[PDB]
């Protein structure tokens, strides 16, 4: 079952690129901290939506997040799939603002440095206030999350703003007693109800 | 119909065959029968009818009792001489009521108790023991203790002790001794059976409990 | 053949039961040789 | 599904303590003989029902037995859960009646000495005439049994009588090839339709 | 679900022996090539149908094929169960026609020499044109196939003709990392809508 | 007791949650000691 963010279906702006852009699935280990993919930065460089990111100065898009954890039934682990609305990250023990390479991670996305505080000063223990599902391999092998337009501006630039941020976190680390084995995190994102205006040069 | 539980449990099986001796036992006896035997009515002394009645937990029935008494000559006399007549006062003692200790034991008058009169030269004594227990069925088992003390015996009901079927020689002693074999037959009529149990596989050793070996 | 996983128990087991149908009947009740006094 | 004893639901006497009193769950091993809990002796000392046992000379109660065998699906084993009506136990090779400590085992309950004859001279092979379910871990991980009032007396003393007796027996021993591992037997008893009269001192 | 051959239910001839004749189940290994049972040659010598094969010069019969792969859920493997209509086999690298003992294998049936070409010059890769099911142990532990009368002659001799030919082939070999363990192939055949005429001597 | 297969993970885990019902209410809003300036 889907868990549409705050109980509303995404739509066009009031008065093509819906392919499920499956990412390169990350290895989940026991020592895996967690992986975050900022949207649309996780899809800024891949696909026709990725070309629409460069070719348009402004954009709006919902995202149909689908995380797949193909596992044996003997495997153990629940990941918090949380789609943070507007995840301003932080760096540990520094007053410096985190730069381009710590945030603009591209299609592969960034790993989590200290995910217990969600790398932003908050707590992940409360981060279930978010759009959120569970991929507890006891019962749930695949979760999905529906994301509407999340920006105070109605329609803004993709290449210098992340509206949503996927974060797949092992709150419980993997268990199969061969430390860890297989279990990829197939994160597939479809930009649904996508709309692009401002036909300018491909930035 | 033949497999009905009323048809099943109503078989007159021998549960106490007491060949009690009829002689001046007041002369020189220590522990034996003094022309009377005190048998507490439990249906567990003979293992055929017992395992027939370990089939169920709770068994409310009108327990018909048939007493067949056969008088044989003693081996001390070693003479036949003919079978003399002997009427027997067969008393049932209910729970709480006292049991006799002699043949002329002053309880045989039975102001409250119920006793029947019959002869040896008469067909056997058929009466029907009323379902007398305080509980609504005969719990042949008791997973508990009769008293609230720790040393109370396990398996014994303070309510399902049917009584004491005490049979004496109301007549005086004969100079010629006679072994009177009293056979006790239970015909439980009006079977109200509850909660069937497995039939017992291992042999018994004690009448009171249900130990196994 | 019994096929079990290499992590599960190799020696599997099985339990039988008997009961009757509603058409079962019995006659000529007799004393069984299952138990006896001695 | 429940397996109410002889197809009748328990009720009050014709003319508060319904909390599921979960016991300390016993370790099921390959060499485990079986465990019996006499009722209400398994709940004589625990809970408000346990205090009602002492505070009342007479009592009546049904019991909603619920046995839980949380197991992996790779685990093997079926336990006979049988609630014996009025289990008069016996001891092997002795003519002595079994005493207090062999029967009044308290909340922990007693283990089985020779459970194949059900420690009473009968046979456990026929003990499926009883209130009975199966916790065969192939299909059934948790079983439950509904117990009405089972005594010839309408209402009697708890502290010197056991009406029902739970008996969880490994007819097939445990199999996980690490001899045995985890698998507790969470036996939870709720006294349902409980009734207590005879307000006397707490015995 | 059954997969009746070409979507038609078997029946009698237009103008007793329905017992499920379970065979001796073959050990499926990693190196198992595949096993074929020619019908009615797999049932020519077993059962009342087997005696009807000898006792009658002509016969007609449908077959309710049921293959059972009792397995752990951790086991791996899919077998092509294909009931070949009229499987004329061949031998590798020889121009000689294969004889009696290479075809009349009896109740046990024959193993596959080179099953990738289905031992007949065709390809097993196309052999899913056949009556066919899958016993992929991920989801399907037991498959079944319904076989009508498959012969150009309306009713012919059993002992010198095989109409159908079961072929259980490991397209993917077994996996349980203890090379292979247990997993029998319980092949049970019931001759349904059987009919026999021509009452002659038992051949 | 926790019972796990001999091939699966021995150290199992469990996660709690809290939320309120619809009857939750709050009064007398105050500055929390969770954070402070220094």
């Amino acid at each position: 079952n889907y868990c549409c963010a705050y109980g509303e279906w995404p739509n066009y702006l009031p008065d093509a690129t819906d392919r499920f852009y499956t990412l390169k699935s990350v290895k989940w280990e026991t020592e895996s901290t967690g992986w975050w993919w900022k949207l649309p930065d996780a899809l800024n460089n891949i696909g026709m939506f990725g070309q629409n990111v460069q070719h348009h100065y402004l954009y709006r898009s919902g995202f149909l997040i689908h995380v797949q954890c193909n596992a044996t039934k003997f495997h153990q682990g629940a990941l918090l799939v949380v789609a943070i609305p507007e995840h301003q990250r932080g760096a540990h023990n520094t007053t410096t603002s985190p730069g381009f390479d710590d945030i603009m991670k591209g299609e592969e996305g960034g790993t989590f440095n200290h995910p217990y505080v969600l790398d932003d000063g908050t707590s992940l223990a409360c981060a279930t206030i978010f759009p959120h599902q569970w991929i507890n391999l006891r019962t749930n092998n695949s979760a999905t999350i529906v994301l509407p337009w999340m920006n105070a501006a109605p329609m803004d630039f993709p290449l210098r703003h992340n509206q949503w941020t996927l974060a797949i976190i092992p709150v419980v680390p993997l268990g199969t007693r061969t430390v860890s084995s297989m279990v990829p995190i197939t994160v597939s994102i479809a930009p649904m109800c996508c709309e692009f205006n401002g036909l300018r040069h491909a930035i | 119909s033949e497999t009905l539980v009323e048809n099943f449990l109503s078989r007159a099986a021998l549960v106490s065959k007491r060949s009690f001796e009829y002689k001046n036992h007041t002369s020189s006896e220590a522990r034996t029968d003094k022309n009377f035997y005190k048998w507490t009515i439990n249906t567990k002394s003979f293992v055929q009818l017992r395992r027939k009645l370990e089939l169920f937990t709770y068994l409310r029935f009108d327990a018909e009792i048939t007493i067949l008494t056969t008088v044989a000559v003693g081996s001390n006399n070693s003479t036949y001489m003919g079978l003399p007549d002997l009427t027997l006062q067969a008393m049932f003692v209910p729970t709480g009521a006292l049991t006799p200790e002699k043949q002329d034991s002053f309880h045989w008058q039975s102001g409250s108790n119920a006793s029947v009169f019959f002869k040896v030269s008469d067909p056997p004594a058929r009466m029907t023991i009323p379902f007398m227990c305080i509980n609504s069925a005969y719990s042949v088992f008791y997973d508990g203790f009769a008293g609230f003390e720790k040393n109370g015996l396990y398996g014994i009901n303070p309510a399902d002790t049917i009584g004491n079927l005490c049979v004496r020689i109301v007549n005086e002693h004969q100079p010629i001794g006679f072994t009177v074999t009293v056979r006790v037959y239970m015909k439980p009529k009006h079977i109200k059976a509850w909660a069937p149990r497995p039939p017992r596989t291992l042999p018994y050793m004690s009448i009171a409990n249900a130990n196994y070996k | 053949n019994l096929i079990v996983p290499s992590e599960s128990s190799n020696t599997c087991s099985l339990i039988g039961f008997v009961a009757a149908k509603d058409d079962f009947s019995l006659r000529l009740m007799r004393d069984s040789p299952d138990i006896g006094q001695l």
